[PDB]
RNA sequence: GGUCAAGAUAGUAAGGGUCCACGGUGGAUGCCCUGGCGCUGGAGCCGAUGAAGGACGCGAUUACCUGCGAAAAGCCCCGACGAGCUGGAGAUACGCUUUGACUCGGGGAUGUCCGAAUGGGGAAACCCACCUCGUAAGAGGUAUCCGCAAGGAUGGGAACUCAGGGAACUGAAACAUCUCAGUACCUGAAGGAGAAGAAAGAGAAUUCGAUUCCGUUAGUAGCGGCGAGCGAACCCGGAUCAGCCCAAUCAAGCCGAAGUGGCUGGAAAGCUACACCUCAGAAGGUGAGAGUCCUGUAGGCGAACGAGAGGUCGUUGUUCGUGAAACGAUGACUGAAUCCGCGCGGACCACCGCGCAAGGCUAAAUACUCCCAGUGACCGAUAGCGCAUAGUACCGUGAGGGAAAGGUGAAAAGAACCCCGGGAGGGGAGUGAAAGAGAACCUGAAACCGUGGACUUACAAGCAGUCAUGGCACCUUAUGCGUGUUAUGGCGUGCCUAUUGAAGCAUGAGCCGGCGACUUAGACCUGACGUGCGAGCUUAAGUUGAAAAACGGAGGCGGAGC
RNA sequence: AACCGAACCUGGAGAUAGCUAGUUCUCCCCGAAAUGUAUUGAGGUACAGCCUCGGAUGUUGACCAUGUCCUGUAGAGCAC
RNA sequence: GCGAGAGCUAACUUCCGUAGCCGAGAGGGAAACAACCCAGACCAUCAGCUAAGGUCCCUAAAUGAUCGCUCAGUGGUUAA
RNA sequence: GUAGGGGAGCGUUCAGUCCGCGGAGAAGCCAUACCGGAAGGAGUGGUGGAGCCGACUGAAGUGCGGAUGCCGGCAUGAGUAACGAUAAAAGAAGUGAGAAUCUUCUUCGCCGUAAGGACAAGGGUUCCUGGGGAAGGGUCGUCCGCCCAGGGAAAGUCGG
RNA sequence: CUUGACUGCGAGACUGACACGUCGAGCAGGGAGGAAACUCGGGCUUAGUGAACCGGUGGUACCGUGUGGAAGGGCCAUCG
């Protein structure tokens, strides 16, 4: 907001020449290069998708922080069962754990834990794996996501 | 965090300008020229002041559209197909896509084992290699 | 994200103003001058190491010449016989020799002009 | 040792110079947020029952703001809250309220004057009326057009949409067809969207089947001083689906788990030893960083009221620039058939196909974003809107232009009181952790002005440096390669830009800060590096889920040239 | 309505600008061009020529002797 | 500098050709001096030999050696 | 070694992530003779008062001496020029913290078809009383057309 | 005496930044003069020229939009 009109003389004052006040070189004015909405968003070709999430899981079992894991006795939904369930598979309690399963009571048993996160079904990514120290595998599709 | 990227696999850009380390003032424009001008247009074609090639030359013909036909190849059908046959929709979950579009089939490889062909025209050397070693082909009404 | 120079601008300039001193009048004080007196400063520091190498050869010859000619010799001449009986001396040396080391410069005369004849 | 003689060198600084110490000026920088900015989503009209927007008023004291309207910082009724309240505003005195105030949600009542203004006039907010009822004080009515009446219209709305009107600069390296572009702007109307819509259609398969939207076909078919440049559609995938009739749950609120001991500290939330909660570890406040103080969150409840035809002539539209010009479209002339009929299939003819003109409405997907909310590899005081707020100060007869503005402390504990002065200002005291925070109140850079100190400077010629040596001074990366300063020497043509050639008597610039310029987009082109699959490679629109991603073959690239 | 051969304001609008300025971090390696040819072109653009990077190739380059043909200047001469 | 043209065997002249140089080249020399003579600066050294060009003092280095010339300050700016 | 192409990197922010520091003191700022081939980066000391360094990776409004550049501050010129008509001032008296300038007195000097008086247009409390003195006043001010507070304006015949 | 002042071509080179331009053996169809071997796709040669575009004209039956036709268009020729 600081109109075209042209400010003064040409010609003639003995000052720099000027056009408007919304120039790149004027405080207040416009930034020059200055950047603007848009998306750095492009699709990654699935081939890719599939091998690194792979790789991840990988990574991971020859290290390994794999627990591959088929039941939870989490009692009804308590966090203090995830906490000693934890204990007793070797969760000490000094890593970051990445939780996927499919039982709404195990999570909102490993939702309030500092330590973990808790992903869902399929929603899982190279990501948050390698953004974390161990993976709750768990077990059941795993062989059967294998095929 | 652990990672890292392919060595190579990103090259930091160019900001010219900043320096004589550098790319010192200019910008690798030199001194002065047409050139030199934040404005665009010039633009690719624009040889001279002039009048160019590009509409010194004769315009020949026109411009049909026309049927264009789809390949098919012999070394294709042939070697180690083993003949699942050219039905319709077979060839096409194979190796051979388009649509709207008629297919035909011509030579370039050798001949053997006999197949009978399913395609919407030919080359006279194709149907002759074709039947000479045991197969049809296919022509509709 | 924007980047103000925040920093960056006055960390240079001291940098300049810290090499900057004893500097006659805004030199020592102004960026720009600071920095360009400094462009010409450089002009003279390199060529005048090199330069600094003739000089110094210079005052050690001058010095040799007298040398010799306070006996009778021309410092070409002693030189030259320093050069005839193959005494290797720097040149240097030979200065040293010649104001802080009396009799030796005698002797070493005695046998540049032997060698000459 | 005195006199004379010859010769050599010292000290003083009016002032200045270099360095150092110490303030001043100023307000860069770091920190912070009370203000922005964009994206997603939600929500979307007001008004003759007087709108937007104002003028003047209402206060114990009232200039600005805010709220309000002569019932005038408020009034009645209901509902939530339960202890404080008496607007920012920080001030006294007056008071109010557990019979339930204040604040919140929800209706009502009162609402001067101006403004579509509308009883008539008027230079907006003022002047003068006429009529009906009243005892007066008052109250109502008195515009204009459509109407029998009842009733509707007038004016406003950032953009969004439709329509009548319709530029130029520019580009074609000149210009005129042409391009800019039916863009800017003007105007009309209307809504929360609108427009469009139920085939004389696309069309070429004897296929689809109202529209709008996106993907794609596709920079392909074509247009063009065949120059610049301009550029479809059918099909294929999605979004959302509709086709009807006539003329012979959110909006106030409530309820919600679980820690203490010692330690540093001005201050605990931090350190520590042992604790418990979690469907609650999102966040914010508390003397410095709190899962377990507070407000909250996960969760659970949750209201009386509350919200869901043809032809001819001049032309033009689509890719349509008179080109073979089809068709629609209208200005002026003409104005046929109605079923064994009418219209189209890009001149025109037969054939053979697709179609029912002359009558109307239509949700849905779509566009925008004044406003509300959520987020952020968006900004933090030259940034960010113009504004930490203000369209104000200021300029302009007017249209219109239009600023800089931020920080005491943890809390005012805001400095009683003594001292010099009329004061201003300061020096104590006293508070605080700190007054190295004292209201010109966070840091406090640099230019710039000064006090003190070191070493120097009054026979000297200078881009102000360099380099060598001597002097003097200093000793916290520092007693040696030293550091500060200096005398003497050698040597030496500011920087930038512009150029055949710059110290140039050629351009620029007082100095220092801070802002200041090779970028972004497209799923275009072509290359280099890399990667994943590899005679194979790949999705887009969308769909679903979304503290993540997967689905999506419609199309694209390779496949064979001429 | 304080500068009228075409008011001022807002807007298209960041019109265009073959023109003039300006274009900031550092070290290393290479390293030009102001010639030709066209151009409503001459202080501007196209293509070559010249730089540089990289993939191919293999001594094809370069100077120098030899051998071998082409020439009509310097000098000279008066045969047109 | 050498070749020629236009000029006036004028120009810090202009238009070609040709070699080198500056341009884009510092260092020594020519007092001073883009072009000239020597020479192509990867840093360090209070180390040595040379080039052009120099060796009375300024100013490094023979006031050198022998055979001569000019006496005019020629040297240290021109001609019939 | 100029235009130019190539090679390796220094610093700035925002971001993901880890090492981790901080009221026995963060960033920022200030001094310095250390280190790195350079962009740069460390040690310690003084400042400050609540936040921040480092490694790896990602994204940029990412590095200024120039543009007669923009904003702001402060320098030069300089204690210079000027203090706005050459109508002209003196002495006494008073007041005050302070007086060439403000208030009395007595004179002098200037206007007098004005430099007097009354209206209109415009301005808007500038009027009067009491007070103030930061700034406005071209010096000074105890004074004012400036600051504060309070008062003042009256129509049937003037004017609409 | 004659119509090589010829169709269909083009080995290989000169030349030019490009576009052009220049020479040409030889092959075919089919000719001309010689009795023949032969020679000829213009003149002793080097000047006697104008790219595209839009259009006229003589062939040609490649395109012609539901289909078969015609407009129109393409190709060879050519004229401005
Ligand atoms: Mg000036
Ligand atoms: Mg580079
Ligand atoms: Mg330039
Ligand atoms: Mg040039
Ligand atoms: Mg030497
Ligand atoms: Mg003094
Ligand atoms: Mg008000
Ligand atoms: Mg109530
Ligand atoms: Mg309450
Ligand atoms: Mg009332
Ligand atoms: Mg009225
Ligand atoms: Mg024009
Ligand atoms: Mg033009
Ligand atoms: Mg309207
Ligand atoms: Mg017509
Ligand atoms: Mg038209
Ligand atoms: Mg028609
Ligand atoms: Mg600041
Ligand atoms: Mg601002
Ligand atoms: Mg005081
Ligand atoms: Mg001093
Ligand atoms: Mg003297
Ligand atoms: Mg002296
Ligand atoms: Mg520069
Ligand atoms: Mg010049
Ligand atoms: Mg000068
Ligand atoms: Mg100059
Ligand atoms: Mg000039
Ligand atoms: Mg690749
Ligand atoms: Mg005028
Ligand atoms: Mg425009
Ligand atoms: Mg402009
Ligand atoms: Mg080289
Ligand atoms: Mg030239
Ligand atoms: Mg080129
Ligand atoms: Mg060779
Ligand atoms: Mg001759
Ligand atoms: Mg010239
Ligand atoms: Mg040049
Ligand atoms: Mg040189
Ligand atoms: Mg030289
Ligand atoms: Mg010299
Ligand atoms: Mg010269
Ligand atoms: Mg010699
Ligand atoms: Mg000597
Ligand atoms: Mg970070
Ligand atoms: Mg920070
Ligand atoms: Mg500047
Ligand atoms: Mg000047
Ligand atoms: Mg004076
Ligand atoms: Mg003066
Ligand atoms: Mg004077
Ligand atoms: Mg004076
Ligand atoms: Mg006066
Ligand atoms: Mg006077
Ligand atoms: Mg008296
Ligand atoms: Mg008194
Ligand atoms: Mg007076
Ligand atoms: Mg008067
Ligand atoms: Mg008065
Ligand atoms: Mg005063
Ligand atoms: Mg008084
Ligand atoms: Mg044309
Ligand atoms: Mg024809
Ligand atoms: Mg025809």
């Amino acid at each position: 907001s600081k109109t075209g009109r042209k400010m003064y003389g040409q010609k003639g004052t003995g000052n720099a020449r000027h056009g408007d006040r919304s120039v790149p070189t004027f405080v207040g004015g416009g930034v020059a290069f200055g950047p603007k909405p848009r998306s750095y968003d492009y699709t990654l070709p699935r081939q890719v998708r599939q091998l690194g999430l792979a790789m991840a899981i990988a990574s991971r079992q020859e290290g390994g922080k794999l627990v591959a894991v088929d039941g939870f006795d989490i009692a009804d939904a308590k966090t203090k069962n995830f906490i000693s369930w934890a204990k007793q598979n070797g969760l000490d309690g000094t890593e970051k754990v990445l939780l996927v399963t499919d039982d709404e009571n195990t999570r909102r048993a490993a939702r309030n834990v500092s330590w973990v996160s808790v992903l869902p079904v399929a929603g899982v990514n190279v990501y948050d794996i390698l953004r974390h120290d161990r993976l709750v595998i768990d077990a059941a599709a795993l062989e059967i996501v294998e095929e | 965090h652990d990672l890292k990227p392919t060595p190579g696999s990103r090259k930091d850009r160019k900001r010219v300008g900043r320096g004589p380390g550098g790319t010192d003032k200019t910008a690798g424009r030199g001194h002065k020229g047409q050139k030199s001008r934040s404005g665009a247009g010039k633009g690719a074609f624009f040889e001279g002041g002039r009048s160019r090639l590009i509409a010194r030359l004769p315009k020949r013909g026109f411009n049909n559209v026309g049927t264009t036909y789809e390949v098919v190849k012999l070394s294709q059908l042939q070697d180690l197909e083993d003949t699942t046959f050219d039905r319709d929709t077979l060839e096409a979950y194979r190796l051979v896509r388009r649509k709207n579009r008629p297919v035909k089939l011509l030579a370039s490889g050798e001949i053997s084992r006999a197949v009978t062909v399913h395609v919407d025209a030919a080359s006279a050397a194709a149907i002759k290699a074709v039947e000479a070693a045991g197969g049809r082909v296919v022509l509709p009404e | 994200p924007r980047a103000k120079t925040g920093i960056v601008r006055r960390r240079r300039h001291k940098k300049v103003l810290k090499r900057a001193k004893g500097f006659w009048g805004s030199r020592s004080k102004q960026y720009r001058n600071a920095f360009q007196t400094l462009l010409n400063a450089a002009t003279y520091e390199y060529r005048d190491r090199r330069n600094k190498k003739r000089d110094f050869r210079r005052l050690w010859i001058q010095r040799i010449n007298a040398g010799a000619r306070l006996h009778g010799m021309n410092y070409s001449t002693f030189i030259n016989g320093l050069k005839r009986a193959n005494i290797d001396l720097n040149r240097k040396v030979l200065a040293d020799i010649a104001a802080r080391e009396p009799e030796a410069f005698k002797a070493l005369v005695d046998a540049s002009r032997n060698a000459r004849q």
